[PDB]
DNA sequence: CGCGTACGTGCGTTTAAGCGGTGCTAGAGCTGTCTACGACCAATTGAGCGGCCTCGGCACCGGGATTCTCCAGGGCGGCCGA
DNA sequence: TCGGCCGCCCTGGAGAATCCCGGTGCCGAGGCCGCTCAATTGGTCGTAGACAGCTCTAGCACCGCTTAAACGCACGTACGCGC
C-alpha cells in the first residue's frame, strides 16, 4: 500500500478547477490548422490563411465547445446522471435550434 | 476591470480581467451575451451537485 | 353601500360600533383598533394581515382603515406613516375631500392634527395597549408590542450601531438630524472591550442596530461574533425592568451565516428570520434575513422565496463577490414602521 | 384620474388555455406546478416586447401603440412576425 | 536579535534588568514578571495568561514559562514538575551554551525546581506563588436561619449531576433539581443516583424563558459549557463563535432569564466553569459577558488533581484560599486501591499511563479517577455504559471538593439538614 | 387586459390598435408552443412523460434567456 | 419493483368571453408656412498616429507552509453465527 | 460457548498538490518626438422639420343576451420517485 492513489471524483474536480482558472488554448495549434485547411479545401482550391485568422477560429471554436459542454453537463444533471452522453449534445443543439 | 485587476494583485488589465468584469455584472452580461472575448476563458463557477458531500451525519 | 354608513349614525341614531366601517356591512364582530366602531369578521382578519404585510412602493400596501388596494394617499407631515383610502375619506368626512387631500403632499393627516374630531372620526386614549389586546384576542400570535410614542411626548432617538454604520441611512430615513452633532448615534467598530459602565456612560439607548459584514468578507472574524456581541450589548442597553420605555433592536444577515448559525440566531432572538428579495433584473438579485421586534417586520418575508434558490444566490455571491457594499438600501425600508416612534428630520 | 388600475389579469390566462397551448406543443401530461411558471414566463416575455414597443411609440411622439411598433419590437428581438406589415 | 543586543547593555551595567521586558525585549514595561526578576509588557501579559497553564499530551507544558513562546523547549526531569524552558531564553538570561549543557544532563532539574535560587543574570523571587495568586485575582446580606428555605437549583450542561451530589454532601434541602443533558449515559446517572428526583429536560437549545418561568424560581444556577471548542490545545478548535463553543451563550441567556430583576433582592447565586487553556479573545469575551473577572482555582490544593479552572460567579468569599478538610484525599496514592502505586502525585487532565502495578505500567481505573475527582465511589456505575463513556463523563465533570469550597457559604443562606 | 396591465407600468394613458393586440397574441402563443416543444423534449430526456417547472427552467437556460 | 400520489377524465355549475349594436371623442394623419439647422466649401492648425526607447510589471524558477485527501488504526463491541 | 468479524465515532498522519513568498530576467507598455492631415471656424444656402390647423377614423366605453368554456369536486389508476 505504498503507491498513493486518489478517487475518481477528486482528480476530475481538480482538473475542472485548473481549466476554469486558466485562459490558454486547449486544442493543439497545428492539428487544428490542418483541420481548418482540409475543411477549406472543399469550398475553394489553394487558399492562404493568416496566423491571426486561424487563432481567431480557434478562440471562437473552443469558446463554442466550452458553452456546448456547459449545456451538455446541464442536460446530464437533469437526467439524474453525472456522465454526459451524445443524447445530451443532441438535446442541447436541438434546444439551441441548430439541427439543420 | 480595475477592481478585477486589484483582486488578482496586478496593475495591468489582461483580457481575463475584462472577462471577469463583464460576466460577473448582470447588465453587461445581458449586453454582451452573444459576444466572445478572446483569451478570456469562463467564470470559475462549479455546480453544487458534482461536488462530493463534505458533511457529517448528525445521528 | 358607503354613503349609507354616514346616514345610519346621523339619522337612525345608531352606534358606530354596530356598523362595519370597512365595506359598509351591517354585521360587526369586534371593535375597530384605531378608532371607535365595529368591523365584520373577513375585513377584521384581512386588516390584521395587512398591517403585518410590508410594501416597498408605499407605507401601506393595502389601505389602513377599510383595507382597499388602490386610492392611496401620503401623509403631509413627514413624521407620520398613516395612509387611508379615498373612499374612507369620502364616506366618513364628506364627498370631494379625498381629492383635496391627495392634491397636496403637505396635508396634515388625522393623527397629526391637534383635534382628532373631523366629523365622523373618534380617537382612542392609550390606544396601543387596547391594540395589543386586539392582537391577543384573534391574531393567534403575541408579536413583540412596545407602547406607541405620542408626538407631544416624543424623545430624540439614541442609536447604538454595532459593526456597521447606519448614520447615512437613518439620516436619509430622517432618524438622525444633519448639520448638528450632539452624538445621538455612536458607531463602534470594536466592542470586545465594551462594559455595562461604558454603555451607562454613553447615555440610555432606545434603538440598537447591528448587521453582518458585506459579501466581500472585509474582516477576518467569524460572522456569529456580530450576532453574539449584538445580543450582549442589546441586553445591556435594555431599560431597567418596570419602566415605560421603548427598546427596539434589529440584527441583519446578508446570507453570511449558515443554517447552524441561523437556528442559533433564531433561538437567541426568539423568532424565525425574515428573508427579503430585491427587485428582479431578469431572474434574482440578492436577499437578506432580518430579526427585529419592530412592528410589521415578521410578515415582511415572502412565501414565494425558496430556500434552494437562496442557497444558490448565496454561493454565487460569496464566491464571486463582485459588489461589496453592505446593502444599506435593502435594510433601509424595514425601519419604516418605526417612523411613528421617533422624531423625523426632513 | 379616470383610469381604474387593471390588476390580477395574469389569472385571466386560465388553466385550460395553458392546457391547449401544451396540446399544440405535443405535451401528453402536465404537472400541477406548470401553470404558475407558464404565467411567469409569459409575463416576462410580454414585459420585454411591450418594453420595446412603448419606447417605439414614445420616439414617434404618439400615444397609440400600432401593429408596426409590435412588428419592430419583435423583429428587434430576432422573432420576425409576418402578416402585419414588415 | 534586537532583544539579545539589549540584554548585552543589561549585563554591561548600562540597563537595569527590571527596566526591560524579559519576554520579548519591548521597552513598554508596565508590570513586573511574577516568577523571575524583570518587567512585562501588556502584550506578553496576555500571552502569559494563555500559555503558562497549557500542557501537552505528555503532561508537560506546551510552551516556555518565561516568554510563553519558543520553538524547541527543554522538559524537566524532577518529580511533579511539568514546566518547559525554550532554548533561546535559557541561552540569554542564564548564559550562552547553558541550554545545550542542560540537554546533555540526563538527570536534569529545571531552574524552577533546583535547590539554589541564584542562576547567572536570572534570579527567582521566593514570593512567586503569592504574587501569581494575586496576579490571577449587588452583594446580598445574610438571611436569618428560621427564614431559610430549601434551595432550588438549575444546572445547565449538568453532566453527571455533580452539583446536586455536592449539595446533598453539604446537607442542603433541595426542593427541585432541573437538569439539561443530551448524553444518554449522563441522563441515566442522575436518575439512578438521585432516585428520579432530577427533572431531565433534553437539549438546552429547547429551553425557553417561558419554561424557566413556569419551572418556578431558581436559587442557584450552575454549569460548565463544552471546552473542546474553547481549549486552545485542540488544533481543530472552532473557537467561542463556532461548533460547540457557542453553547456558553445559551448558558448566558438562561442565566439572564433566571436572574431576579432589580428591586427584587431575593438571594440568587451562579457558578460557571471553564478550562484555563481558553484563548485571550475567548476568555476576554466570556469575562466581559458574565460582568465579572474569573477566579482561578486549582484542584491540586484540595483534590489531588492538577486541574486549574476558571470559575466565574458571585458566591460569597470565593477569593479566600482553599482550606483542605480531613475527608478530602490530597494524595493520588490515597485514592488508588491496594497493590497499585501512583507514578506522579497529581493526575493530569488539562507519563500517559500513571499506574505502577506488579512492575508494569497500568492505566488509571475509573473508580480511582472518581475518588480523585472527589465523587462518592461507584457514582457512574448505573447502566451498561462503556469504559470510554465513563472516562469521558468523569473527564468533563467538576472537581467535587472545589465545588464544596465554592458552595460552602450557601449553608448560611438556605436550609440545612 | 394582461397586455394593458403590463403596459400601465411603462407608460400611463396608452391606447392599443386591435391589430397590435392580435400581433402580440400570435407572437406570444407561438413562443409558448415552441417553449412547450423544448419543455416536452426536456421531459422525455429525463425518462418521463410529465413536464415540470425544471423542464421550463432548463429550456430557458439552454436557450440563453436567464438574463 | 414497489408504493402512493396527483393528474386526467367526467359531470354538473356558473363565470364571462364573444357578438352585436351605439357614441363620442381622443388622437392619427394630412396640409400649409416658414425658419433655423445642417450640408458644402475654403483656411488653418494642433491633436493623434508612426516611430523610438527604456525600464519595471509580470512570467518563470525555486523553496517552504499548508491544506485538503485518502487511508490506517484504536477500540469497541457486541454480537453473533460459526 | 464464545471467541473473532463490520458500522461508528473519533482522530489524525503521510502526502501530492497548491498557495505564498522571494529572486531573476525580459519584452511589452508607458512616455517622448515629428508631422501631417483631419478637426475646427466662418460663411452661405436650401430644405427637413417644427408647428398651427383641420378633419374624420377608429378606439374605448357601455349594455344586453347567449351559450362556450372555465371551475370544482370525486375518483381511480398510471406514472414519478425512492430503493
Ligand atoms: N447542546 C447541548 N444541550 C444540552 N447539553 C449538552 C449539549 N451539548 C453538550 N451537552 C452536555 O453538556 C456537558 C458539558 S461538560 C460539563 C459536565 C458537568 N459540568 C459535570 O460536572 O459533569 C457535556 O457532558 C454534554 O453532554
Ligand atoms: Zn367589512
Ligand atoms: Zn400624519
Ligand atoms: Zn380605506
Ligand atoms: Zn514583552
Ligand atoms: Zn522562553
Ligand atoms: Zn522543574
Amino acid at each position: 500500500k505504498k503507491p498513493h492513489r486518489y478517487r475518481p471524483g477528486t482528480v476530475a474536480l481538480r482538473e475542472i478547477r485548473r481549466y476554469q482558472k486558466s485562459t490558454e488554448l486547449l486544442i493543439r495549434k497545428l492539428p487544428f490548422q490542418r483541420l481548418v485547411r482540409e475543411i477549406a479545401q472543399d469550398f475553394k482550391t489553394d487558399l492562404r490563411f493568416q496566423s491571426s485568422a486561424v487563432m481567431a477560429l480557434q478562440e471562437a471554436s473552443e469558446a463554442y465547445l466550452v458553452a456546448l459542454f456547459e449545456d451538455t453537463n446541464l442536460c446530464a444533471i437533469h437526467a439524474k446522471r453525472v456522465t454526459i452522453m451524445p443524447k445530451d449534445i443532441q438535446l442541447a443543439r436541438r434546444i439551441r435550434g441548430e439541427r439543420a | 476591470a480595475g477592481n478585477a485587476a486589484r483582486d488578482n494583485k496586478k496593475t495591468r488589465i489582461i483580457p481575463r480581467h475584462l472577462q471577469l468584469a463583464v460576466r460577473n455584472d448582470e447588465e453587461l452580461n445581458k449586453l454582451l451575451g452573444r459576444v466572445t472575448i478572446a483569451q478570456g476563458g469562463v467564470l470559475p463557477n462549479i455546480q453544487s451537485v458534482l461536488l462530493p458531500k463534505k458533511t457529517e451525519s448528525s445521528k | 353601500g358607503r354613503d349609507l354608513i354616514a346616514y345610519e349614525v346621523k339619522a337612525n341614531q345608531r352606534n358606530i360600533e354596530d356598523i362595519c366601517i370597512c365595506c359598509g356591512s351591517l354585521q360587526v364582530h369586534t371593535q375597530h383598533p384605531l378608532f371607535e366602531g365595529g368591523i365584520c369578521a373577513p375585513c377584521k382578519d384581512k386588516f390584521l394581515d395587512a398591517l403585518f404585510l410590508y410594501d416597498d412602493d408605499g407605507y401601506q400596501s393595502y389601505c389602513s382603515i377599510c383595507c382597499s388596494g388602490e386610492t392611496l394617499l401620503i401623509c403631509g407631515n413627514p413624521d407620520c406613516t398613516r395612509c387611508y383610502c379615498f373612499e374612507c375619506v369620502d364616506s366618513l368626512v364628506g364627498p370631494g375631500t379625498s381629492g383635496k387631500v391627495h392634491a397636496m403632499s403637505n396635508w396634515v393627516c388625522y393623527l397629526c392634527l391637534p383635534s382628532s374630531r373631523s366629523g365622523l372620526l373618534q380617537r382612542r386614549r392609550k390606544w396601543r395597549s387596547q391594540l395589543k389586546a386586539f392582537y391577543d384576542r384573534e391574531s393567534e400570535n403575541p408579536l413583540e408590542m412596545f407602547e406607541t410614542v405620542p408626538v407631544w411626548r416624543r424623545q430624540p432617538v439614541r442609536v447604538l450601531s454595532l459593526f456597521e454604520d447606519i448614520k447615512k441611512e437613518l439620516t436619509s430615513l430622517g432618524f438622525l438630524e444633519s448639520g448638528s452633532d450632539p452624538g445621538q448615534l455612536k458607531h463602534v467598530v470594536d466592542v470586545t472591550d465594551t462594559v455595562r459602565k461604558d454603555v451607562e456612560e454613553w447615555g440610555p439607548f432606545d434603538l440598537v442596530y447591528g448587521a453582518t459584514p458585506p459579501l466581500g468578507h472585509t474582516c477576518d472574524r467569524p460572522p456569529s461574533w456580530y450576532l453574539f456581541q449584538f445580543h450582549r450589548l442589546l441586553q445591556y442597553a435594555r431599560p431597567k425592568p418596570g419602566s415605560p420605555g421603548p427598546f427596539f433592536w434589529m440584527f441583519v444577515d446578508n446570507l453570511v451565516l449558515n443554517k447552524e448559525d441561523l437556528d442559533v440566531a433564531s433561538r437567541f432572538l426568539e423568532m424565525e428570520p425574515v428573508t427579503i428579495p430585491d427587485v428582479h433584473g431578469g431572474s434574482l438579485q440578492n436577499a437578506v434575513r432580518v430579526w427585529s421586534n419592530i412592528p410589521a417586520i415578521r410578515s415582511r418575508h415572502w412565501a414565494l422565496v425558496s430556500e434552494e434558490e437562496l442557497s444558490l444566490l448565496a454561493q454565487n455571491k460569496q464566491s464571486s463577490k463582485l459588489a461589496a457594499k453592505w446593502p444599506t438600501k435593502l435594510v433601509k425600508n424595514c425601519f419604516l414602521p418605526l417612523r411613528e416612534y421617533f422624531k423625523y428630520f426632513s | 384620474r379616470h383610469r381604474k388600475v387593471l390588476r390580477d389579469n395574469i389569472q385571466g390566462i386560465t388553466k385550460p388555455a395553458i392546457r391547449r397551448l401544451a396540446r399544440r406543443g405535443g405535451v401528453k401530461r402536465i404537472s400541477g406546478l406548470i401553470y404558475e411558471e407558464t404565467r411567469g414566463v409569459l409575463k416576462v416575455f410580454l414585459e420585454n416586447v411591450i418594453r420595446d414597443a412603448v419606447t417605439y411609440t414614445e420616439h414617434a411622439k404618439r400615444k397609440t401603440v400600432t401593429a408596426m411598433d409590435v412588428v419592430y419590437a419583435l423583429k428587434r428581438q430576432g422573432r420576425t412576425l409576418y402578416g402585419f406589415g414588415g | 536579535r534586537t532583544r539579545e543586543r539589549l540584554v548585552y547593555e543589561v549585563r554591561q551595567k548600562c540597563r537595569n534588568i527590571e527596566d526591560i521586558c524579559i519576554s520579548c525585549g519591548s521597552l513598554n514595561v508596565t508590570l513586573e514578571h511574577p516568577l523571575f526578576v524583570g518587567g512585562m509588557c501588556q502584550n506578553c501579559k496576555n500571552c502569559f495568561l494563555e500559555c503558562a497553564y497549557q500542557y501537552d499530551d505528555d503532561g508537560y507544558q506546551s510552551y516556555c514559562t518565561i516568554c510563553c513562546g519558543g520553538r524547541e523547549v527543554l522538559m524537566c526531569g524532577n518529580n511533579n514538575c511539568c514546566r518547559c524552558f525554550c532554548v533561546e531564553c535559557v541561552d540569554l538570561l542564564v548564559g550562552p551554551g547553558a541550554a545545550q549543557a542542560a540537554i546533555k544532563e540526563d538527570p536534569w532539574n529545571c531552574y524552577m525546581c533546583g535547590h539554589k535560587g541564584t542562576y547567572g543574570l536570572l534570579r527567582r523571587r521566593e514570593d512567586w506563588p503569592s504574587r501569581l495568586q494575586m496576579f490571577f485575582a449587588k452583594v446580598y446580606p445574610p438571611v436569618p436561619a428560621e427564614k431559610r428555605k430549601p434551595i432550588r437549583v438549575l444546572s445547565l450542561f449538568d453532566g453527571i449531576a455533580t452539583g446536586l451530589l455536592v449539595l446533598k454532601d453539604l446537607g442542603i434541602q433541595v426542593d427541585r433539581y432541573i437538569a439539561s443533558e443530551v448524553c444518554e449515559d449522563s441522563i441515566t446517572v442522575g436518575m439512578v443516583r438521585h432516585q428520579g428526583k432530577i427533572m431531565y429536560v433534553g437539549d438546552v437549545r429547547s429551553v425557553t424563558q417561558k419554561h424557566i418561568q413556569e419551572w418556578g424560581p431558581f436559587d442557584l444556577v450552575i454549569g460548565g459549557s463544552p471546552c473542546n471548542d474553547l481549549s486552545i490545545v485542540n488544533p481543530a478548535r472552532k473557537g467561542l463563535y463556532e461548533g460547540t463553543g457557542r453553547l456558553f451563550f445559551e448558558f448566558y441567556r438562561l442565566l439572564h432569564d433566571a436572574r431576579p430583576k432589580e428591586g427584587d433582592d431575593r438571594p440568587f447565586f451562579w457558578l460557571f466553569e471553564n478550562v484555563v487553556a481558553m484563548g485571550v479573545s475567548d476568555k476576554r469575551d466570556i469575562s466581559r459577558f458574565l460582568e465579572s473577572n474569573p477566579v482561578m482555582i486549582d484542584a491540586k490544593e484540595v483534590s489531588a488533581a492538577h486541574r486549574a479552572r476558571y470559575f466565574w460567579g458571585n458566591l460569597p468569599g470565593m477569593n479566600r484560599p482553599l482550606a483542605s478538610t480531613v475527608n478530602d484525599k490530597l494524595e493520588l496514592q490515597e485514592c488508588l486501591e491496594h497493590g497499585r502505586i501512583a507514578k506522579f502525585s497529581k493526575v493530569r487532565t488539562i507519563q500517559h499511563f500513571p499506574v505502577f502495578m506488579n512492575e508494569k505500567e497500568d492505566i488509571l481505573w475509573c473508580t480511582e479517577m472518581e475518588r480523585v475527582f472527589g465523587f462518592p465511589v461507584h457514582y457512574t456505575d448505573v447502566s451498561n455504559m462503556s469504559r470510554l463513556a465513563r472516562q469521558r463523563l468523569l473527564g468533563r465533570s467538576w472537581s467535587v471538593p472545589v465545588i464544596r469550597h465554592l458552595f460552602a457559604p450557601l449553608k448560611e443562606y438556605f436550609a440545612c439538614v
